[PDB]
RNA sequence: UUUAGAAGGAUUGCCGUCAGGAAAUUAGGUGCGCUUAGCAGUGUACCGCUAGGCGG
DNA sequence: TGCTAAGCGCACCTAATTTCCTGACGGCAATCCGC
């Protein structure tokens, strides 16, 4: 209808989520895609049809939440829990569970598709911004919503790129190896979160959030990617992070 | 409990955390250099619990 | 018929705070002038006084304790504190993420919109400009301070300031021009007739001149380091939004012993301050209970307990039924 | 009211902020100053540490590189300048955490019965007299000509003290000036006041290119001298200044013999006379599960040391 | 429709005392900075006769 | 309201050696478990 990109430039995220099993640090990437799929569900329900189907995830500033200690390594903190439903609910002191938090300064380059892709469709991005959350943390500041035409406008930040041929392409044994090897080669390059691979097939449990749509159990799977400049970035279209399913996998791909 | 898009529709996901995986990380990140934290969080009692 | 709780019902916040940062100025130039404030580490030297039994006290009293910690104090040239935190107020019935039953979604929705026909979300949100125009939210940084000048700007409309000595902690006024002006907007955007609301508030506490600043203290676990981690944001001290947020809420003045214990405590689900030990909604004005009086066995409840309803699910969070194997 | 409250704790009641050091002369003392900033001074040494006697043969005429700090007037100035501030709170609030509503009303009630007899006057007294005689001074009241204590509360200057026309173990109730500044921390420790905020600055005259001895940092793993840096400049620790200023019990029961005012501590030690002082029925522990738990008029003495730890805070607090 | 949704880390403190860094020195040699031009742009802007327009 | 254009800014040899780098005492109390 009338393809085009939007850039959502210098979202300040405060106290988003920073656990994914095995990772502290950058969130899932699921978790910015389910950023993209918020801002589609609430531009379609205002009547603005725009199907987002590929993002960008550029990356300016960042403070995990806590310290470095003096060995160079990173304390992670957490705040002071309060009443968690249970059994001990009524109990002034809470249980602490594995929980990490970031603050980010992320723009995101978004692949938007729909009948009109102009400025007004900015300003409701502008007022539809105000009412998500990325990842699990809040928006405390945007600079400005833009139309973008080719990669120059862009501004300068580090973007995400999955890197698969540097870990398929590893040294061996079983790819947890493959992984420390690969990451002790290049130290520019960092484990991500990409997605889930179920654990069980499609069918009704009790319990789910929504008694109506299908559900799997899943584990997460995570791979490699690495920083980018944007001035050395050539065609695009090879930051867009986009959603791509299978039978039994539930992938976030760069193609 | 999470959302994913599959085909026009959606798939609720129910996130089951890997102990195993996590066990087999520590291991081979004890005998490593690769950037690593420590998430001293979890208690002995809420472990065992 | 409603027979209980849905097995997913979750709520979000409706009153986003933001992490606040510190800032050193003076007070005849507290408007153009503005300093970082950074937070310094201070070790020391200190005895054994804490209580230990009589076996380890022979052995231990007139032993040296050297400990590790951090400190926060101003410069010797700038005698007041600012703090700027934002807050983003967001709708009531647009911050039910999850909810599994259909009817109990109809029948919370008819809850919400019958509350915004009788006041409609404005005494609670008089109480939390309250709980911005006293200067609750300066947790230690409140206690002797010469002026306190606390800013809110909506939108891009500055309003005139308070003086927030002049407030009393256990009393909540009604009859401020400016608070009235705050709360209505704040009570518009609960209800959904606006879809967010943005307030910027700045503070100004002149405490004096080299005088101490109280951030927020960090909990990190580490087994190497046992000292006072406090909050560094950006590079400079401040306060976590959950603290902030804290104070706001603390605006409950309706628990079954409130003419005894006169004085707010924070909105929490059994009544639950973290000064006084003991669960001040325990039974049968706790959440739990007035709002399955509310929904599921319909009943009329006072305007009090409804007021405690809607500040819980202002507070938000996961508040479905006790989950079963 | 059976056994203490399970989060128990005071704040202090007696803020002082860090020192900042300056040299100025003593003539022109009123309107010329300059900063004061340490010295790395890296001094060679002899082996002069006791060592057994298998080490002693090997390493007695062996060379000794040690590292260290210094801070040492000018060749112009003859006067050291301490400049700090203390503010002074209220003590009924600064209880900061009481699990207990009834400890809450019982520690109130028995403040409000302390002002009723003696509105935090003694007390106050007697740390006027130890801003008044110079005791935050620690080694650097050692051989000093002139050392002149100015206090300066608002926007009027108190006059001048000659710090050393005062005994370090005597306390003077009859000068003015001390009465008129402990009259009023003694307002804003009851309650009548909510805030009192009081600078103090001390002139030193100890000589030309003289040592100044600042505070000296703690280090925790495996060092040398590093002394404490305010604002650049050299200073001493808030610490060490409110260690000066609670010097003000003489109330233990050993103090006929030790004729002496000691720190205000819990279980009453003393670094200096290497001896605990109130390490039994005379503790806060013990005063204050026999004020409180169990309701008995203790002797006014007694009473000043329990305020006197309420000024100071801790975490007093039962399992 | 985001490992969704929720969260007060707090209170208190004396780092101290002491010290020899020290002895010796070769930096040297060599060299093309050149060519050319309007301080011009009127170089100024005053002396008189409510806003506005005017003798020389 | 202008303030120039053009070329280029070394080749060598090296940068010390001995003795050592403290002794003490100590590094908090509370709370963070579902069944």
């Amino acid at each position: 209808m009338m393809k085009g990109y939007i850039l959502l430039e210098k979202v300040n995220i405060e106290n988003a989520n920073a656990f994914n099993n095995i990772i502290v640090g950058i969130p899932a990437i699921t978790s910015f895609l389910g950023f993209a799929r918020a801002l589609e569900r609430k531009l379609n329900a205002k009547e603005i049809a725009i199907r987002i189907n590929g993002v960008g995830l550029e990356f300016h500033e960042y403070e995990l939440k806590g310290y470095k200690n003096k060995r160079g390594q990173y304390v992670t903190s957490c705040p002071l829990p309060g009443s968690i439903p249970g059994q001990n609910e009524k109990k002034l002191d809470a249980h602490i569970m594995n929980q990490a938090y970031i603050d980010l300064n992320m723009s995101f380059l978004l692949e938007v598709e729909g009948p009109h892709v102009d400025m007004s469709t900015c300003k409701s991005i502008k007022s539809t911004m105000e009412t998500l959350r990325i990842a699990g943390g809040i928006i405390r500041n945007y600079k400005k919503i833009r139309l973008i035409d080719t990669l120059a406008d862009i501004p300068y930040g580090y973007f995400l790129t999955l890197r698969q041929d540097n870990l398929n392409d590893a040294a061996g044994d079983d790819m947890l190896d493959k992984m420390i090897h690969a990451l002790q080669q290049e130290d520019t390059l960092v484990p991500i979160a990409v997605g889930f691979k179920a654990l069980s097939e499609v069918g009704h449990v009790e319990g789910q959030r929504d008694p109506e749509k299908d559900h799997c159990f899943v584990e997460s799977i995570f791979s490699l990617g690495g920083f980018e400049c944007s001035k050395i970035l050539e065609d695009i279209n090879s930051c867009l992070w986009r959603y791509k399913t299978e039978e039994g996998l539930y992938l976030c791909t760069i193609i | 409990q999470v959302f994913f898009p599959v085909g026009g529709s959606y798939h609720l996901l129910s996130i089951l955390p890997s102990t195993v995986l996590n066990y087999e990380v520590s291991d081979r990140l004890y005998r490593s250099k690769i950037p690593k934290i420590r998430l001293r969080l979890l208690s002995s009692n809420a472990a065992s619990t | 018929t409603l027979k209980s709780r849905p097995e997913n019902l979750s709520f979000a916040r409706c009153l986003n705070t933001t992490e606040a940062k510190f800032w050193q100025t003076d007070f005849l130039k507290r408007h153009t002038f503005k300093l970082p404030l950074l937070i310094t580490d201070k070790a020391v030297l200190a005895s054994k006084g804490h209580e230990m039994p009589p076996d380890k006290l022979e052995k231990e009293i007139m032993d040296p304790n050297p400990q590790k910690s951090q400190s926060c104090t101003l410069s010797t040239e700038c005698d007041t504190l600012r703090i700027d935190f934002g807050i983003k107020v967001l709708p009531v019935k647009e911050s039910m993420y999850s909810c599994s039953d259909y009817n109990y979604r109809t029948a919370i929705y008819q809850k919400i919109d019958e509350y915004i026909a009788e006041d409609g979300f404005l005494t609670l949100a008089k109480r939390y400009v309250n709980n911005i125009a006293n200067a609750r939210f300066l947790w230690r940084n409140r206690k002797g301070a010469e002026i306190i000048e606390t800013i809110v700007t909506i939108e891009d409309k500055e309003y005139p300031s308070f003086n927030s000595k002049s407030f009393n902690l256990d009393t909540f006024v009604e009859d401020n021009a400016t608070i009235n002006e705050i709360a209505q907007q704040i009570a518009d955007t609960f209800a959904g007739k606006r879809e967010y609301l943005n307030i910027y508030v700045t503070c100004f506490v002149k405490i004096g001149c080299a005088m101490e600043v109280y951030p927020s203290q960090e909990m990190t676990f580490d087994d190497d380091d046992k000292g006072k981690k406090l909050f560094k944001f950006e590079g400079s001290a401040g306060m976590h939004s959950q603290k902030i947020n804290n104070a706001l809420r603390t605006i409950d003045t309706w628990y079954p012993d409130y003419t005894t214990y006169e004085f707010p405590i924070p909105v929490e689900n059994y009544g639950a301050a973290r000064s006084i030990g003991i669960p001040f909604r325990p039974d049968t004005k706790s959440f739990y209970k007035l709002i399955d009086r509310m929904i599921l066995k319909n009943e009329d409840l006072p305007i009090e307990d409804k007021h405690y309803v809607m500040a819980i699910l202002i507070r938000g969070g996961m508040f479905s039924k006790k989950q079963e194997k």
